[PDB]
């Protein structure tokens, strides 16, 4: 029970806005302050992973790996790849760049 | 700020919250089953309490939405299944009440019965498995012998605990605004929303009753053929002119007539299609039954069974001495869970029992995309006719050939494939009577129908007007015979039986037709062909979902109770019984007095 998700929101989350407070959802047609009851719930729920669920519910682990590009340097890269050095011979050659 | 989106934040959260609590209490009465202990005993008392008290809680808030401006059908049934609050809708006291008689019944249904003290040495013949099918040899006297000690053992004792349920059960269904409680039971079979497809409950009986007519000639052929093949055990009061005594039809009941079955084929000569001896030869066991059955499914289109149902799931060699109820059962678990409870030994009932099974859990992953209010079979007969339309098209000796359990070289002709149909006939053609006649039993006794004046009577009456039996000695009041079937003694469903029936050979017909098949039904195969599978499969998605009558619709023409498959699958009998019936006449004698 330490993976909660969110059930109930008043707006459709706008792109990797994130909005982890735990107030008190209002879906009826009167404040509750707080207090849950008819029409407020509370907006988290907890999985309960079981290790004899199915596939269609096993607890999956997902990874969004995004990709963020501005007006700043590219400071991140993934250029691992890289050949062996020989010396003495005439052969193309691209030193990080150069 | 809508009553409408109210209602579907609440059933968002109740179907995810009821997930939790459902997984709770079938993995803790899985446990419980699988093994007799006490430390796994005591759990379901409290995996059941806990599921009651949430569903008791969430009846009780579901209140405040009411069910006159909804206008999405799929949560207008969603709230109307929840809103039906079941036994909390009344008092606390009636709830007591009904617990403590249900406890009773389960507590008489348990505990066995003794005969006399001159032979008290074995008096279970009702026993932890199959052995119950067989119950007294061929006999006469002993054996009404022990049907009226069992009815007497039942009845005097458990008329009185039915006759104060109905009372508080017809009290429960007229305060839920229902006519009764057969009106609780056919709400079931009923729709009241989309136009064109609705089914009103009161529907159900004249359907039932119209259904019931086109195959009487066939029900009137086959018992007067059994009466004339009987010529052992005569009547010793009547004779075989007029009807014949009901304790004799194999069963305690009379469910079955499977039993009658060595008593009256004529072709002994020829024997029945077996495969025990090359099942034993080839050395075949439960792993190997089970993915012989698997690949049936898998031909027809639908999908590999899940990984880990084998390794959850048990079905050979129980071990310990407190051994499970051998019944087979099909267990359902959260979602992908799927598992069963079997107890295989290489046999003909085990063997086509695992393509029932089979067919049930096909079922349940099918209907597993609904929400948790819906994720069940669209009537209460669909899940057993699914289950046994499978079992039934598995058997047929092409399918048999392939496989290899039979001879390469083996030839039918009209002298087994009738023999065939015989055996399959007497496991279908009488059941349907007998089902029929106690669920109208059931809903007039329910409905207040029949006076004060004692049922007994009249359901023997009606038994014979039916079926077609009388009853060996006349009872009075103190009797309850319906309420020593388990079905009647727990109360559950009984006409589910007979749209399984029905329904049963109507997708057989359907599928086959569909399976590019010539000549009778009864010797096609589903196997290979894959637009039969689709058809029952844009069927059993649905589940509760949409009305039965779409769910019916869609793959078969008809939207109602058309019994011309079943006569167009047993055909091929009847009209080879019409020449032995030639001399044999059809027609009993209702007002036969065995007394006299
Ligand atoms: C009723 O409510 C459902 C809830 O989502 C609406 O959504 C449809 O749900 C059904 C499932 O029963 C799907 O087959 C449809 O594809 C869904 N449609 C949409 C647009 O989401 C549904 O539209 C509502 N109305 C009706 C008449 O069902
Ligand atoms: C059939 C089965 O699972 N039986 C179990 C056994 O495996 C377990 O070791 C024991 C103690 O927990 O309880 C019982
Ligand atoms: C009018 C009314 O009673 N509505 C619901 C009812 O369905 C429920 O069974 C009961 C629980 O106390 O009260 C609430
Ligand atoms: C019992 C039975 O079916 N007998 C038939 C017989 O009437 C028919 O003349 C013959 C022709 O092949 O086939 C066989
Ligand atoms: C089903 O699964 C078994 C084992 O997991 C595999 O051998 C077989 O090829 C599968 N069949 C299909 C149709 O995927
Ligand atoms: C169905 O297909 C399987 C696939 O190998 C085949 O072995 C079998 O003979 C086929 N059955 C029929 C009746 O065509």
């Amino acid at each position: 029970y330490n993976y909660r998700y969110r059930l109930f929101r008043k707006s459709k989350l706008k792109p990797f806005e994130r909005d982890i407070s735990t107030e008190i959802y209002q879906a009826g047609n009167k404040p509750c302050n707080g207090v849950a009851g008819v029409n407020c719930y509370f907006p988290l729920q907890s999985y309960g992973f079981r290790p004899t669920y199915g596939v269609g519910h096993q607890p999956y682990r997902v990874v969004v790996l995004s990709f963020e590009l501005l007006h700043a340097p590219a400071t991140v890269c993934g250029p691992k790849k890289s050949t062996n050095l020989v010396k003495n011979k005439c052969v193309n050659f691209n030193f990080n760049g150069l | 700020s809508t009553i409408e989106e109210q209602a579907k934040t609440f059933l968002d959260k109740f179907n995810h919250e009821a997930e939790d609590l459902f997984y709770q209490s079938s993995l803790a009465s899985w446990n419980y089953n699988t093994n007799i202990t006490e430390e796994n005993v005591q759990n379901m008392n409290n995996a059941g309490d806990k599921w009651s008290a949430f569903l008791k809680e969430q009846s009780t808030l579901a209140q405040m939405y009411p069910l006159q401006e909804i206008q999405n059908l799929t949560v207008k049934l969603q709230l109307q299944a929840l809103q039906q609050n079941g036994s909390s809708v009344l008092s606390e006291d009636k709830s007591k009440r009904l617990n403590t008689i249900l406890n009773t019944m389960s507590t008489i249904y348990s505990t066995g019965k003794v005969c006399n003290p001159d032979n008290p040495q074995e008096c279970l013949l009702l026993e932890p498995g199959l052995n119950e099918i067989m119950a007294n040899s061929l006999d006469y006297n002993e054996r009404l012998w022990a049907w009226e000690s069992w009815r007497s053992e039942v009845g005097k004792q458990l008329r009185p605990l039915y006759e104060e349920y109905v009372v508080l059960k017809n009290e429960m269904a007229r305060a839920n605004h229902y006519e009764d409680y057969g009106d609780y039971w056919r709400g079931d079979y009923e729709v009241n929303g989309v136009d064109g497809y609705d089914y009103s409950r009161g529907q159900l009986i004249e359907d039932v009753e119209h259904t019931f007519e086109e195959i009487k000639p066939l029900y009137e052929h086959l018992h007067a053929y059994v009466r004339a093949k009987l010529m052992n055990a005569y009547p010793s009061y009547i004779s075989p002119i007029g009807c014949l005594p009901a304790h004799l039809l194999g069963d305690m009941w009379g469910r079955f007539w499977t039993n009658l079955y060595s008593l009256t084929v004529p072709f002994g000569q020829k024997p029945n299609i077996d495969v025990t001896d090359a099942m034993v030869d080839q050395a075949w066991d439960a792993q190997r039954i089970f993915k012989e059955a698997e690949k049936f499914f898998v031909s027809v289109g639908l999908p590999n069974m899940t990984q880990g149902f084998w390794e959850n799931s048990m079905l050979t060699d129980p071990g310990n001495v407190q051994k499970a109820v051998c019944h087979p059962t099909a267990w359902d678990l959260g979602k992908g869970d799927f598992r069963i409870l079997m107890c295989t030994k290489v046999t003909m009932d085990d063997f086509l029992t695992a393509h029932h099974e089979m067919g049930h859990i096909q079922y349940d992953m099918a209907y597993a995309a609904q929400p948790f209010l819906l994720r069940n079979g669209a009537n209460e007969g669909f899940h057993e006719a699914v289950g046994e339309i499978m079992s039934l098209s598995a058997a047929t000796p092409k399918h048999l050939k392939s496989i290899g359990l039979l001879s390469p070289d083996f030839q039918e002709d009209n002298e087994t494939e009738i023999n065939f149909l015989l055996k399959q006939a007497l496991t279908i053609v009488g059941t349907l009577p007998f089902t029929y006649m106690l669920e109208k039993w059931r809903w007039m006794v329910f409905k207040g129908e029949i006076p004060k004046d004692q049922w007994m009577k009249k359901w023997w009456e009606m038994k014979r007007e039916i079926v077609g039996v009388v009853e060996p000695v006349p009872h009075d009041e103190t009797y309850c015979d319906p309420a020593s079937l388990f079905h009647v003694s727990n109360d559950y469903s009984f006409i589910r039986y007979y749209t399984r029936t029905l329904y049963q050979f109507q997708f057989q017909e359907a599928l086959c037709q569909a399976a590019k098949h010539e000549g009778p039904l009864h010797k096609c195969d589903i196997s290979n062909s894959t637009e039969a599978g689709q058809k029952l499969f844009n069927m059993l998605r649905l589940g509760k979902s949409e009305p039965w009558t779409l769910a019916l619709e869609n793959v078969v023409g008809a939207k109602n109770m058309n019994v011309r498959p079943l006569l167009n699958y047993f055909e091929p009998l009847f009209t080879w019984l019409k020449d032995q019936n030639k001399n044999s006449f059809v027609g009993w004698s209702t007002d036969w007095s065995p007394y006299a």
